[PDB]
């Protein structure tokens, strides 16, 4: 999986960077289109890649 | 709002106003503001009339 | 200065009925509008109004003996039909430096059958394609354009 | 018109009365001011309650009557009262009305052609909005901010002036018919008056409002405030939205309305002139004054004289202080000692000499004060509040934020008070070569030690070691300073307290006169040396932009461009009044004489001899066309008269008029060799040198009431001469007397001959003779 997603507050004054392997830890935040595209594949993920 | 500071001020003010608008003392605040406004605008216009 | 005082100064006790030339360059005119001109000027044969913050032509009286005009450095746009009634005997006109967008604004000048030369430089119209020819086809009586006739024939001094 | 007749009839009715006649007849016009107070005297204790009580009423606004009738504003639009016929008791020329009327007027009343003029009236506030739009806000944080209470300025302003100068600006930009006699400032800064005049001429406006707003425009609002971070007017105007005692709203405001680069340039120029004028031992002061007077610099669009800028500025820095002293400007009660700042809170003293042996036995006298004396101090990002006593540092309390700055402040302070053994027994390293007379001038001991400490860190460490070191007692660990400026240690410098938080800057609105010695030592009515030339950077090279050092010694150009510039100055020097001069010849249409003027004869050799004739024909032709018709451009005439010396010839004119030095002037388009602008028609830029043209005759662009003011002068009163209008001044003959109303209640006599010689030179010369 490529470079992980980023977070940000409303005004965008703060911006976090996280890897892909930890997106399963913050799934409750990502948008739906990004959510519906990730849960069905969580099974095939091992650490940071997809089997 | 434009900067983070205003958003923080507006969030804190919203929380406090929500807490403070439900009490009974605030009911008296409204009753005083409105009743005295009306009585002020009557005493100014119609003196000599009870 | 101001067109009023400037004119009253140029008129060294002379009546406004025996002059053949006048100049108003490097002055200012309120609202970009002429002020102080009338039909009293009859013998006038030349006029020059340059860099006076002008934007329109509405207070222009009727001048018959007028045969040459200059409006450079201003921002005039749109009013070009009065010329067919006030100065029908006009031959030379110049507008370089003014706000001119399309050709429809120029069409009225066809009625100036006495027209010989016209000068359009630095206007938006000049940035079009095949514009000299289209204008020439619009105003056939014309021969000189910006000091150059068809075939790029430089016009003489005067 | 008829209004004039109404005013005259009113005056007649007023004079028919007896009391009004008495009060008008007696005294001068100033009484008006007094009368302006005895009338309309009424205040109110609680304005809020009064306003709220009033607004309930049907008609709480007095208003004009005729304007309402003219505007076809009826009493009732639709069952809503707006006003009723009545007269206000006090004014007797107004009718009651209601606030609703404004709304009606706002929504369907009379509309003016353009209201964009307001953007000029309140240029300060629109500037505030424009600056605020360019602030990239980053992020609110929270922390205990360290704030120092100091005087600052809270309005970015260009060309800051005094109240006296500003008053003429209002009169000369709005009310010219009632302007007072021309001042020095108006003549010097005529581009600013023209620029302001153009915007607010032939406009429908309340003139008083514009004048008041220009007053605020030119006033830098100085306030004594708590402050954190950098000090820039751009921030202080909105500091309230950047941080408090507990929060900080980070934001980048560096690139808005840069006002610090011009202050920096002014100080650099003052340093340069002060270092130049140290060569002349006997007459350094006079050279300094001449150097300052013959120099200028560009501010935005206008070019201003350095002497006036120094007077206006408030930079409390050793460079500017000396220059202000030489000119005679009064300045703040602020001392200096190297790159350090000081402020005496209290105490006194008196000089007392003591010997110091430099090496073995070499006595060198040094003076030391003898009394208790408290002193605020300020080094970069550090501050102190020390005290001295009889050649001993009693204590020092520091509240800075850096170790290096702390050490440097402590060292320079110790030196200030000549404490320590080294002053008794000089360090071995320092020698007699450096002790004094670097350029033949003695350097006291303290400045020798200051140079020593700057030379090497080891000397600084030794000096700090000279102050006793003790063991940090318990508890006082926090209020202690080691050798590396540690917050706490086990062993620390004796009596060197340390705290957190900058020491609040004192304040005093006092102005002390201070002279200066032949060696540029600024005395201040007492022994104290406020500043000297031995507390400035040694030297540095800089390329100054948009500056004018019109002085021989302070010039780098060669003899060619200097010769051409001198020739043009001479040609502009014949533009003064009197017969046999350029303006009079132009009035007499005698263009022919111009070709034989002495200055053209002097300037002719430069002209390129190969084609001198052809150029001469073109320039000799243009002048005639300009001269004969009466429409001319003075600047072009001056530019092309040098070529009219020689006989015309035949040839082709390419377009440029060369000299013998490969430098040309094209007739009509501004270039480096000769430039000018229609905005500021009182400057000629020859090779980046500003040549002021006198204001003796108007030109088509520059034509106005101002362009002639210099020509006129006052003379002995003669009641025979006529009384003329201000506009007719243009038509008067040279050397002709005329009476004229001036300002208010002043009738004077003016003669059109320029007689304004330099006053400073004559007084100086005469006073020097008194000393022989």
């Amino acid at each position: 999986l490529g470079q992980g997603i980023r977070l940000s507050n409303k005004r965008k004054t703060k911006e976090v960077i996280i890897k892909a392997e930890k997106m399963g830890k913050y799934k409750n935040l990502m948008r739906e289109e990004y959510k519906n595209l990730f849960e069905p594949l969580e099974k095939y993920i091992q650490k940071d890649v997809c089997f | 709002a434009d900067n983070e500071l205003e958003d923080y001020a507006e969030h804190l003010n919203k929380t406090m106003e929500g807490v403070l608008q439900g009490t009974n003392c605030a009911r008296e605040m409204g009753k005083c503001i409105l009743t005295v406004g009306a009585l002020m605008t009557e005493c100014r216009l119609f003196p000599g009339k009870i | 200065m101001e067109m009023g005082r400037r004119i009253h100064l140029e008129l060294r006790n002379r009546t406004p009925s025996d002059v053949k030339e006048l100049v108003l360059d490097n002055s200012r005119s309120n609202e970009g509008k002429l002020e102080g001109l009338t039909d009293e000027f009859e013998e006038l044969e030349f006029l020059s109004t340059i860099n006076v913050g002008l934007t329109s032509i509405a207070n222009l009286p009727k001048l018959n003996k007028l045969k040459k005009l200059e409006l450079s450095d201003n921002r005039v746009s749109g009013g070009l039909e009065v010329l067919a009634e006030k100065c029908p005997n006009l031959t030379h006109l110049n507008l370089s430096g003014n706000k001119i967008k399309d050709l429809s604004t120029i069409e009225p000048l066809k009625k100036l059958e006495n027209l010989k030369s016209l000068d359009l430089f630095n206007c938006e119209v000049t940035n079009l394609n095949d514009y000299r020819e289209n204008v020439f086809k619009l105003l056939p009586q014309l021969t000189y354009l910006d000091g150059y006739d068809r075939d790029d024939k430089e016009a003489p001094d005067s | 018109m008829s209004l004039l007749l109404t005013i005259a009839k009113e005056y007649k009715r007023l004079c028919q009365d007896a009391k009004a006649a008495q009060m008008m007849t007696v005294g001068t016009v100033s009484n008006y001011t007094t009368f302006k107070k005895w009338t309309t005297s009424r205040k109110e204790k609680n304005p809020s309650l009064r306003m709220r009580w009033a607004m309930s009423s049907k008609f709480p606004i007095i208003a004009n009557k005729r304007m309402l009738e003219e505007a076809q504003i009826p009493k009732e639009h639709n069952n809503v009262a707006l006003w009723e016929d009545t007269e206000d008791v006090s004014k007797r020329d107004h009718v009651l009305a209601s606030a609703s009327c404004i709304n009606y007027w706002n929504f369907c009343g009379p509309c003016v052609n353009n209201s964009e003029v307001i953007k000029e009236v309140y240029k300060s506030r629109f500037g505030r909005l424009e600056r605020r739009k360019e602030i990239m806000w980053k992020e609110l944080r929270f922390t205990l901010v360290d704030r120092q209470r100091r005087r600052v300025d809270t309005q970015p302003v260009e060309q800051r002036l005094r109240t006296g100068e500003i008053k003429d600006l209002q009169m000369w930009t709005l009310f010219e018919d009632e302007a007072p006699l021309a001042s020095k400032f108006i003549l010097d800064n005529y581009g600013l008056v023209k620029e302001m005049r153009s915007k607010f001429a032939n406009k429908p406006l309340n003139k008083e409002v514009v004048a008041h707003m220009l007053e605020k425009q030119f006033n830098p609002e100085s306030r004594f405030l708590p402050v954190f971070g950098a000090i820039r007017p751009e921030r202080m105007e909105l500091i309230h939205a950047l941080g408090g005692e507990t929060w900080i709203q980070e934001a980048n405001t560096a690139g808005i309305s840069n006002v610090d680069q011009r202050k920096n340039d002014i100080r650099a120029v003052c340093r340069k002139v002060c270092l130049a004028a140290n060569a002349s031992i006997m007459n350094a002061k006079s050279k300094l004054v001449e150097y300052i007077k013959s120099t200028s610099m560009r501010i935005g669009e206008t070019e201003r004289k350095l002497e006036e800028l120094i007077l206006e500025t408030d930079d409390v820095s050793p460079e500017v202080t000396l220059c202000k002293s030489a000119l005679g400007g009064q300045l703040g009660k602020t001392l200096s000692f190297g790159p350090m700042l000081l402020k005496k809170i209290s105490g006194s003293g008196v000089k007392v000499k003591d010997t110091v042996y430099i090496q073995g036995v070499r006595a060198v006298q040094f003076e030391y004060w003898s009394e208790q004396e408290e002193f605020y101090g300020e080094y970069k990002s550090a501050t102190a509040l020390f005290s001295r006593k009889e050649r001993s540092l009693e204590w020092i309390t520091i509240g800075g934020g850096i170790n290096e700055d702390r050490k440097r402040l402590l060292a320079m302070c110790m030196i200030f008070c000549r404490d320590g053994d080294y002053f008794k027994d000089a360090p071995a390293t320092i020698t007699m070569a450096d002790l004094s007379t670097k350029l033949g001038r003695e350097i006291p001991y303290q400045y020798v030690m200051m140079n020593w400490i700057q030379k090497s860190e080891d000397n600084l460490e030794a000096l700090l070691y000279s102050r006793g070191i003790v063991e940090t007692n318990p508890g006082k660990m926090g209020s202690s300073m080691g050798i590396d400026g540690s917050k706490r240690a086990i062993k620390s410098l004796r009596a060197v307290t340390i705290q957190s938080g900058k020491i609040d800057m004192p304040e005093s609105k006092e102005k002390i006169h201070l002279e200066l010695s032949d060696n540029l030592e600024a005395f201040d009515s007492s022994g104290r040396i406020v500043a000297t030339i031995l507390d400035l950077p040694s030297d540095k090279k800089v390329t100054f932009q948009d500056v004018s050092f019109q002085h021989p010694d302070l010039a780098v150009l060669r003899d060619e461009k200097t010769a051409i510039t001198k020739g043009y100055e001479a040609l502009i020097k014949r533009l003064g009044t009197g017969d046999n001069d350029i303006p009079s010849l132009i009035a007499k249409k005698d263009y022919l004489s111009l070709y034989n003027l002495p200055e053209v004869k002097l300037m002719a050799p430069l002209i390129r001899p190969n084609r001198k004739g052809v150029y001469s024909r073109v320039a000799r032709k243009l002048v005639s066309t300009q001269v004969t018709t009466g429409h001319y451009s003075l600047h072009e005439l001056i530019k092309v008269l040098p070529f009219t010396y020689f006989a015309p010839k035949q040839g082709m004119f390419e377009g440029r008029l060369f000299f013998s030095n490969d430098s040309f002037v094209e007739p009509g388009v501004n270039n480096n060799v000769f430039s000018w602008s229609k905005a500021d028609s009182s400057k000629i830029y020859c090779h980046g040198i500003a040549i002021r043209v006198p204001l003796v005759v108007g030109d088509e662009h520059m034509d106005t009431s101002l362009a002639l003011l210099e020509g006129f002068s006052v003379c002995e009163n003669d009641p025979r001469a006529p009384m003329v209008t201000r506009q007719d001044l243009i038509d008067v003959g040279f050397g002709q007397k005329v009476r004229l109303f001036v300002g208010q209640g002043s009738v004077r006599t003016f003669k059109r001959t320029a007689s304004q010689r330099a006053a400073s030179s004559d007084v100086n010369k005469n006073v020097k003779k008194i000393k022989m």
